[PDB]
């Protein structure tokens, strides 16, 4: 799940995934580019597409066999990034393709902690819907509920219930 | 040309956003009441550096603009961080291009690139700087500082931190005013008057090495050399130069707005002539760029590229001039880490000097044809803009008019570029002039856990910054010259994310607490260079008319495309387009 | 137009004497060896503000006069309190009067006066301030700051104080320089290079609300929002404007000494045209005073009069122009808290703009006749100098100067003695009056050093707790919608209104005990000045008046001198302004 460095076509793919060039991702894929090429921080094209909100690329990379649960060098997955930055459709797509809804990073942080911390309420519901442990606890012993109390977000508290 | 005044400041170890929001905005907000200001632009960089350019109406007395700027800056100085004030801010009234480069090499290899740069900084630069007509002097290298290179395994072993190192350096590398014996007003019949001399600045690594950090319970002694390697080394390590492939330093000299070029250059040579006789053995001056007979080559790699990748490209460029252009080229002075656009790990410049004009007969061996062949030969280098030029299109600023923020302004930028691509009949090479966001390491300090353990946030942050970014503690005297002292982690304990967890901070109850216990980290993207234009966030776009089209038609289309951008995004024309 | 350079500084929460003796005297003592200087005056106010005016010979190069003034000011800058330095001392070279007013309103009523003033300060002021020819720009309102309004009951409940709040805000609203992974010099072969981002400035009330003040022994958390209310609000609340009775803000623009009025006005208009398309909905510029077509109305109540009393006088003025002069007047732009005098709670100004020249036929409908009637109607308003004038040859400008360390109280006594004699000569002198303000009640509080020391309460803790609570403290900066702005802690209003509230504030001793303010202080009422004036570095009181009907100013000045020669020892005089 921690993937290593490609070259030339891996580098082109990583960069196209990042810039949203839908056409160019499809060409490189047809020409054999490593779908799990990693950059120096461990980000695969799926990490990039998820972070920058490029939904179609996320779907294409998955059709071509991308590791849905890739880990960057700090244990973080594409679902983390998508949940953190409010990319609802991408979150749904990832979970429908086997994204681990309870993956913890190096810090014990799950996608639900992130979605919770940034008040991304529709994402929190989808994560719970797909089996998220609502009492998962990070390294500091915090749940998504503790997060909702600390931030003073009453809407979220009631969702977690 | 419209005169420009430039403000430079720096904040060692600061990221672009930090620089922008504690320095750049503060200065900008206080540039009021200055006469004949056309516009203002700025860069805040992840080298810890800001550059603000204030461009005045044509006709303006550049002396007056400089003074009015300096004065406003002086009144804003107390608003800037201590760390920035203490680096010394500069204000300059000069051309953006070079008048000449003074190169310095050591033919006996008795001195490394680092020794030569210090020699130059410590013995040559100030006198050149006080020569009339010298607007800006750039050292292609760094002056030495006393470097304290801290080891975190040794610090934790004796329950110390960078805070303790810093405190002890200020207390033991000190210059104390201690009055006099028989000082005024004196008692009657006093026979003796003498100065009291107490602590004085340290002068050597031996002295720093014996700074006494603490005495243990068994009465043994922890000295600073027990937790640190102690050596002279640059105040920074960002700029490295070469002359025909051999280790070099130098001074890049820019002409003060309105001074005479020829007279200024003569006075520079007169001052160097006063210096040569006292050079250590091997040291020599070379003259790699006199303002045809000369040209430059710019090397611009995308952000994220290290010194090593920029060096590889400079070497190819140098190699080409020293092999394919042997018969035309006398020398190449190459600088890794400084470029035409200023300063970064991803940029470089090469100053090329030709053999005598008389010995380059033929149209094809004059500057124009040489620079053209070279640009051609460098056009197929990978992930690098490399071109050769002596020393046209349009200059557009996209502007954040409604507090939208960096990320949104980036998307709006890209939307404009993507539309400009679909009109190749009117617009060519529409491109950002700046830099792309890169991976950065976001570390969140847990305030609750720090409080529960009794670890102070100031100790956490001084520990992180000092170790990973370096801290200017105070000054010392190196061979009778005032210079800086820096504490920072030795390289090997600050290279990788897992190293964060080997740094320890002492709690109020005496226990050592690893950084892993109160922090958490993730990768994210942010900007290595934040741009502003007349006080607002901005993104500079370059481009030209397609062939057989007027600049004005092109500009007209850019204005039309711009009117279709998200709410809150404006634009203006600047530079050549004003 | 003798050219005048002005120095301005601000000290939040300071009384007039504190400003005079920590800021104004220090600056003034360095203002010598400046070329072509005729004289120097200053006011030090209980608004926490000082203004020093340096007036130069006719023909002096303004650029050079500013440069020289500023270079002497630098001698004083490190001797100034840090609280002054951080507010930004300013040095300007402008005409004393306004060239134009740029008014801003919201035609949808979706924005309060406070919101409009912030939008103006944050998106509009700076670019106008940088426009060539713009000498001084006055904001009718205040930029937003992050306001923390402390509650002393809640602070004492958790054994906390404003010093703890200030300390937590500095620690947790921080911008940290944290270096790089894989930065230079690196271990050779290093591939990874990344900036390390740690704490960054807070940007919202929500973030300030979750600042962690402490963890109890039981593990529960005290957050800043548990001891304070947290909202955007003005750096100060002193300046409030209206346009035809509706909420407004604006910019008063003064012209730089010797700059072109038409070109500077044009460039201002060009600059506003860049801003217009990006306004939020409803926001609009209006143009209530272009420089006949216009005039102003000075409102000046006696010292001690609050915002509320100034408002009613301003309402009566505005009401007059909108009822009785409605066929003449297009707009009234009224500002409460700023006037001719500079700034204070007892002052206001109305800028009046008349309909087109040709929509006002008749001599009784011209500026001259309108201002005369307006002044006549306002003459009857009680406890108020109100008058209207369209912006000197019979008037005189007298300075009574303390030349012997007599102090402010003796200088008043001497002033009153001069004024009562002037009154007994109606034949030569009409309406001889101080230009300044009368002393008012102030609350004198004495810290008992011995009780503090005995209880283990520090004097800096005591003083910060008093100052921050009842006066407000600028702690550090934050980022509001991408723009740097200030953060202020102050008591919520209801806890800093009456003398008994002094006793509700607690300070924590070294041994951990909460000690109320009443344990180490005592208080009494006394009188003191809200505006201390100086002339040429010495305490002064300016006296204005005019030559009686027909008799020349030279004759009238000659009398004032005769009267003044009989005043007590150490009291002297000089002539300034018109009379120089």
């Amino acid at each position: 799940h921690h993937h290593h460095h490609g070259s030339d076509l891996g580098k082109k793919l990583l960069e196209a995934a990042r810039a949203g060039r839908d056409d160019e991702v499809r060409i490189l894929m047809a020409n054999g580019a490593d779908v799990n090429a990693a950059d120096v921080v461990g980000w695969t094209p799926l990490h990039l597409a998820a972070y920058w909100g490029h939904l179609e690329i996320v779907e294409v990379l998955l059709k071509n066999g991308a590791d849905v649960n890739a880990y960057d060098t700090l244990g973080s997955t594409p679902l983390h990034l998508a949940a953190h930055f409010g990319h609802l459709e991408i979150v749904e797509v990832l979970l429908k393709n086997g994204a681990d809804v309870n993956a913890k990073d190096d810090n014990g942080i799950t996608p639900l902690h992130l979605a919770a911390n940034r008040g991304h309420l529709e994402i929190v519901e989808v994560l719970l819907k797909y089996g998220a442990d609502v009492n998962a606890q990070d390294k500091f012993g915090k749940t998504a509920f503790d997060i909702s109390i600390n931030n003073g977000n009453e809407d979220l508290a009631e969702i977690l219930q | 040309a419209p005169p420009a005044v430039t403000i430079s400041a720096s904040y060692p170890g600061a990221d672009a956003k930090t620089v922008q929001d504690t320095v750049t905005q503060v200065i900008e907000q206080n540039m009021n009441g200055i006469d004949n200001l056309m516009y203002m632009s700025s860069n805040s960089d992840s080298t810890g550096t800001v550059q603000i350019t204030l461009t005045f109406e044509s006709g303006t007395d550049a002396d007056i603009a400089q003074v009015q700027v300096q004065n406003k800056l002086q009144l804003a100085m107390p608003l800037l961080p201590q760390e920035v004030q203490q680096q010394g801010v500069s204000v300059e009234k000069s051309s953006s291009s070079f008048l000449m480069v003074v190169g310095v090499i050591n033919t006996d290899g008795t001195m490394t690139q680092e020794d030569i740069s210090d020699y130059v900084a410590a013995n040559m630069k100030d006198a050149i700087s006080r020569t009339s007509g010298v607007g800006d002097v750039q050292l292609f290298g760094s002056q030495y500082a006393m470097r304290i290179w801290m080891n975190p395994n040794e610090l934790n072993k004796f329950q110390l931190t960078p805070v303790d190192v810093i405190t002890a350096i200020k207390a033991q590398n000190a210059q104390v005013a201690a009055g006099q014996l028989g000082g005024t007003p004196p008692v009657k019949g006093q026979q003796l008057n003498a100065s009291i001399i107490a602590q004085t600045r340290l002068t050597s690594t031996e002295e720093f090495g014996k700074i006494l950090l603490k005495v243990n319970q068994d009465g043994s002694r922890v000295l600073l050399r027990d937790v640190a390697k102690i050596e002279l080394g640059g105040e920074n390590y960002d700029i490295i130069a070469e002359f025909n492939g051999q280790p070099a330093s130098g001074l890049g000299i820019k002409l003060a707005t309105g001074a005479n070029a020829l007279d200024t250059a003569a006075a520079i040579r007169a001052e160097l002539a006063k210096m040569e006789p006292f050079f250590p053995s091997g040291l020599k001056i070379v003259y790699p760029y006199d303002t045809q007979g000369v040209f430059m080559t710019m090397v611009q790699l995308p952000a994220g590229a290290t010194q090593e990748r920029t060096q590889k490209v400079l070497n190819e460029v140098t190699h080409y001039y020293l092999t394919k252009e042997k018969n035309n080229v006398e020398s190449v002075f190459a600088v890794n880490g400084f470029g035409f656009a200023g300063r970064g790990q991803n940029t470089g410049i090469a100053f090329v000097s030709l053999k005598d004009w008389a010995d380059r007969p033929g149209e094809e061996n004059k500057v124009e044809a040489i620079t053209m062949r070279a640009t051609r030969a460098f056009s197929q280098i990978k992930d690098a803009m490399v071109f050769a030029f002596n020393l046209t299109g349009f200059d557009f600023e996209l502007i954040d008019q409604a507090g939208l923020g960096h990320e949104k302004l980036t998307q709006a930028r890209n939307q404009l570029l993507a539309e400009a691509a679909k009109h190749p009949d009117m617009l060519t090479s529409v491109r950002p002039n700046g830099l792309e966001d890169t991976p950065q390491f976001k570390i969140d300090i847990d305030q609750e856990k720090a409080q529960a353990l009794g670890v102070s946030i100031n100790d956490i942050n001084t520990t992180l910054g000092a170790a990973w970014g370096g801290s200017y503690v105070n000054d010392f005297i190196d061979r009778g010259r005032v210079k800086k002292v820096y504490v920072m982690s030795e390289a090997k304990y600050r290279m990788l994310p897992d190293d964060i967890g080997d740094w320890y901070v002492r709690a109020a109850d005496g226990q050592m607490v690893p950084f892993s216990a109160f922090s958490s980290s993730r990768w994210e993207y942010g900007s290595p260079r934040l741009e502003r234009y007349n006080g607002l966030p901005s993104m500079e776009i370059l481009g030209q008319a397609a062939p057989g089209k007027s600049t004005g038609e092109a500009m007209e289309l850019m204005e039309q495309l711009a009117s279709k951008l998200p709410t809150g995004v404006g634009y203006d024309w600047t530079g050549m387009s004003y």
